């Protein structure tokens, strides 16, 4: 085993759950506009779908999914986006998917952490329901977040590895090639646009010398269907970017040379996703993640 | 072992001096012991059919309200039966309680609603720095109850509470009209 | 031969329970004293607490605290149930009052604390006492609380509300002596109130010969403070003997407040692989929700109603009150049932409200959600009804 590995396998996913929280689920038949409009409501990213007709939680319902209907509907901010309006979840389920393959990755409160980061890695979701096979229910809904921020006070307690006294570019953990990136003046179609191809969380934003100068995630996206401006896609990142809440401090930067150890508290004492990792030019050379990181502590 | 089962002989009435015979001591005369109107002795007896008769100031008599049998020559006494499952107390209780309305049929005031139920936990307010999806502890008698939003845009919102072991899981169903 | 139950010799009686008598014994070798309560099965058996003993007995033999009574053994008869109890020699702390007078502020405060701390450990094993008063609580030789006599007791279920009226008048709270529903800790609460008085002022705040003006009293939350108690311990005072059992103190309350945390032994209260998992845990406009469904209809109309739609969805029901429906549901892709139960309670003079409360199922692993199941059992009961 490794270290590390030993104390996800030894942890019930009960562990993790929190002593009271709330789970929203959405009736399969619900208007897939009024589920957007949900999960702002009740400040959640994802939830489980209910199929009445066969009395089963068919699947999950996220910010990627709104990020695909934006971009498969979109045609300009003259005229409203009718399928985001009038489709059923149901119903973009069934253009979204011609293969009846993928079916609803759960996972049970018994089973081991480590059982856990696996199959998030193996299916590279993020969210993964906990269902309890007794009751029927599900009880909560597992990120990566949460798991990392699980083992941070672990990794504490136990004796500092070797690991983590060697430099991110020895290590080579992270995505260092063919980065996913957007101009300040990139508008947010194409962005979007560029989720649905590359499969990643977050675009760094960057300038013309190749600067990173801000970030744009698939959270920051989530504020169109807040403010109810989805209907127009045509604005910069920038702008869309200006809506932020959080007054912005500059991008969460972190360096080659930089150790394991450094990141990780870097990452989990920031909430945030992932890590850009630069040249003192600021020029990017890649991209720290948390399932970057528990992949390496799950295998290494 | 099971040999020794515990077992009480009780005389309610008056009496100056009352004694108990039986099989078990071969028809000996064992004193009681006294409270008030009560005469008291206890004793431990094999599992199995025992025989006996009191006598209470100077009278030969069996207890009327206890079982009894009687001879071909006419004795009249009282008889007792020793079941293992008298000195266990859950299989004893079992006994003790011993001694189909779900089909739907065509057919005072009412409690009033106790003020429990009006702690909503979604009404709650908390903290901008922590995980929205936390609530507070609930009561533990606010769980399992049904709570609803008011019916817009032809979609209804249903809640309730539920416990798994030492956790609570507040589900919120969204399910058109 | 001596009355000898588990080689104790019965001796004189302590006093009169709810069942039997409980009675003193002395142990033939070793001399040690133990309280023997005599369980007659008969008179259990005529009004029929069987069950009620049988959760009693369960509950009481699990419970190891210093301030409350231990359950050594339980003892079966043909005849009698016999509980051998430990054995405190000080008595009511009653007598003690009535003996001695009020206890000072540094006496009153340490009873009351390791009284309370009993109630709340009670509490925490879902418990509620319901007797509490100064004949039920007695004193070792040492002067220790210990509560005795759970036969008033009741274990709490989740979602559930106690109507049972229970009690001296005197130690009941104003929604017990009103016949109202209540969860049952704040009951408990109320009665350590009184006893917290009865403490410090050597009399009790409400009393009166005349039993409808006892009751008012109560209802009315209002007694004498007399002018040596201290004013921070009038104001827990006040705050455990709201008459608004919403606004009555909880026993986190009375933990924080300063009065009662002078001189606080460490032992008292309760604040090793479970213990780190939970600290763990802990150190890691809006829409307005409302309960159920109201109706400014009728009683006798909206209780007709809900029968007539409980029928047209096929639903089958069982009427245990006029206003307390158990419903139970066939579930056609599951074949499986779902139970809920339906309680009309009255808002106001002018508004009453219908309930829905889950069932917990029997069944092992089976299909689908409970939760959700429940919910659409209520959904198409509601859109009717709406
Ligand atoms: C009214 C009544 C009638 C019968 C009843 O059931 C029993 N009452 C019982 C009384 C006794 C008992 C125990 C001990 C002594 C005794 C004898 C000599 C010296 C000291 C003693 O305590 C006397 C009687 C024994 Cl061993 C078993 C008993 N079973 C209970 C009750 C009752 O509920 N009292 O509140
Ligand atoms: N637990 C899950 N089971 C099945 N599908 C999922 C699950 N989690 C996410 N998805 C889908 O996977 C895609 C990526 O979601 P995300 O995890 O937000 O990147 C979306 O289209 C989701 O609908
Ligand atoms: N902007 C990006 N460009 C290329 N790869 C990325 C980017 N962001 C994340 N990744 C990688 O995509 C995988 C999933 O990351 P995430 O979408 O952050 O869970 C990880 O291997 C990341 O290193
Ligand atoms: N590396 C970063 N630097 C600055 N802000 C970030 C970074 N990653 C995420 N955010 C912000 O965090 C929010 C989304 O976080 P997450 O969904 O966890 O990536 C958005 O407001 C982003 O702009």
């Amino acid at each position: 085993n490794s270290v590390y590995t030993s104390f996800m396998k030894s942890h019930r996913c009960y562990d993790l759950i929190p002593t009271s929280s709330k789970l929203v689920v959405f009736d399969t038949s619900l208007q897939v506009k009024k589920a957007f409009f949900a999960l702002v409501t009740n400040g959640v990213r994802a939830a489980p779908l209910w199929d009445s007709k066969k009395q089963s939680f068919v699947g999950m319902l996220t910010i990627t999914d709104f990020i695909n209907i934006l971009h498969r509907y979109y045609k300009s901010a003259l005229v409203q986006i009718y399928e985001l309006e009038e489709h059923k979840i149901e119903t973009w389920r069934e253009v979204y998917l011609q293969d009846s393959f993928k079916p609803l990755v759960c996972i049970s409160p018994n089973a081991s952490l480590f059982d856990a980061v696996s199959s998030l890695i193996r299916n590279k979701i993020h969210r993964l329901p906990v269902i309890d096979p007794e009751s029927g229910n599900t009880l909560y809904i597992l990120t990566h977040k949460r798991i990392l921020k699980f083992l941070k006070l672990f990794i504490t307690e136990f004796p500092k590895p070797e690991f983590m006294s060697k430099s991110l570019e020895e290590l080579q953990i992270g995505t260092y090639a063919n980065i996913a990136m957007v101009r300040t003046t990139t508008p947010v179609y194409v962005a979007l646009g560029i989720f649905v191809q590359h499969r990643v969380s977050a675009l760094p934003v960057v300038d013309e010398k190749g600067r990173v100068v801000d970030i744009y995630s698939k959270f920051d996206v989530i504020n169109l269907a807040a403010e109810k401006t989805y209907n127009n896609l045509d604005v910069s990142v920038t702008k869309a970017l200006q809506h932020r809440s959080h007054y912005f401090e500059g991008v969460l930067k972190c360096y080659l040379h930089e150790t394991l150890e450094t990141i990780i508290n870097r990452l989990v004492e920031a909430e945030v996703h992932r890590l850009v990792v630069v040249d003192e030019n600021d020029v990017v050379k890649g991209i720290v993640s948390l399932s970057d990181i528990l992949q390496a502590l799950v295998l290494t | 072992p099971a040999q020794a089962r515990p077992t009480v002989f009780r005389w309610t009435g008056g009496g100056k001096e009352v004694y108990l015979s039986g099989s078990f001591n071969n028809w000996s005369k064992l004193p009681l012991t006294r409270d008030h109107n009560n005469f008291v002795a206890i004793l431990d007896l094999p599992e199995g059919e025992h025989q006996y008769k009191f006598f209470v100031d100077g009278q030969w008599t069996h207890d009327p309200s206890e079982p009894i049998v009687t001879s071909q020559l006419g004795t009249v006494n009282n008889i007792i039966q020793v079941k293992k499952t008298d000195f266990e107390v859950f299989d004893a209780l079992m006994v003790d309680s011993q001694k189909h309305q779900e089909p739907y049929v065509c057919k005072r005031a009412p409690p009033i609603l106790p003020p429990h139920l009006l702690q909503v936990i979604l009404n709650k307010d908390t903290g901008i720095s922590c995980d929205p999806a936390l609530l507070p502890e609930p009561n533990h008698v606010m769980l399992n109850h049904l709570y609803a939003l008011s019916i817009k845009d032809g979609v209804m919102v249903l809640s309730a509470t539920h416990r798994y072991k030492k956790k609570y899981v507040t589900t919120l169903l969204y399910k058109p009209i | 031969g001596s009355v000898k139950i588990g080689h104790y010799i019965l001796g004189d009686t302590l006093g009169v329970g709810t069942f039997g008598k409980v009675k003193v014994g002395k142990h033939e070798l070793t001399g040690h004293k133990v309280a023997v309560k005599i369980l007659n099965r008969q008179k259990i058996r005529s009004l029929d607490v069987v069950g009620k003993i049988r959760r009693e007995i369960q509950n009481l033999k699990l419970f190891r605290h210093p301030h409350i009574i231990k359950l050594y053994q339980v003892i079966s008869t043909p005849s009698d149930i016999f509980m051998v109890m430990e054995y405190v020699s000080g008595g009511e702390l009653f007598d003690y009052i009535c003996k001695n007078g009020r206890l000072d502020e540094k006496e009153s405060r340490r009873l009351f604390q390791q009284i309370l701390s009993g109630v709340d450990y009670c509490h925490r094993h879902m418990v509620v006492h319901r007797d509490l008063k100064p004949e039920n609580v007695l004193l070792d030789a040492h002067m220790n609380a210990k509560i005795a006599d759970f036969g008033l007791s009741n274990m709490m279920s989740d979602g559930e509300f106690l109507r049972t009226s229970c009690g001296s008048p005197n130690y009941a709270a104003p929604e017990v002596i009103s016949g109202r529903l209540y969860a049952g800790p704040e009951v408990d609460i109320w009665s350590s109130g009184v006893i917290l008085y009865a403490l410090l002022c050597g009399t009790l705040p409400f009393d009166d010969d005349h039993v409808p003006t006892l009751f008012k009293k109560i209802c009315d939350g209002i007694f004498y403070t007399p002018q040596y108690l201290n004013p921070s311990v009038i104001s827990l005072l006040k705050h455990m003997l709201q008459v608004d059992p919403m606004k009555r103190a909880t026993i986190k309350d009375i933990r924080e407040h300063e009065w009662f945390k002078q001189d606080l032994p460490k032992y008292l209260f309760p604040e090793i692989d479970n213990r780190r998992i939970m600290n763990e845990a802990k150190d890691f406009r809006k829409a307005k929700w409302h309960l159920g469904i109201r109706s400014q209809s009728r009683p006798n109309d909206i209780m007709a109603e809900v029968c007539r739609a409980i029928k047209q969805l096929d639903y089958e029901w069982k009427v245990v009150n006029p206003y307390y429906l158990r419903v139970r549901r066939k579930n056609p892709v599951t074949s499986t049932y779902s139970k809920m139960s339906l309680q009309l309670y009255q808002v106001d003079s002018r508004t009453y409200l219908l309930d829905f409360r889950s069932i917990d199922d029997e069944l092992t692993p089976r299909p689908g959600s409970h939760t959700i199941e429940f919910f659409e059992m209520c959904a198409n009961l509601i859109k009717i009804l709406a």
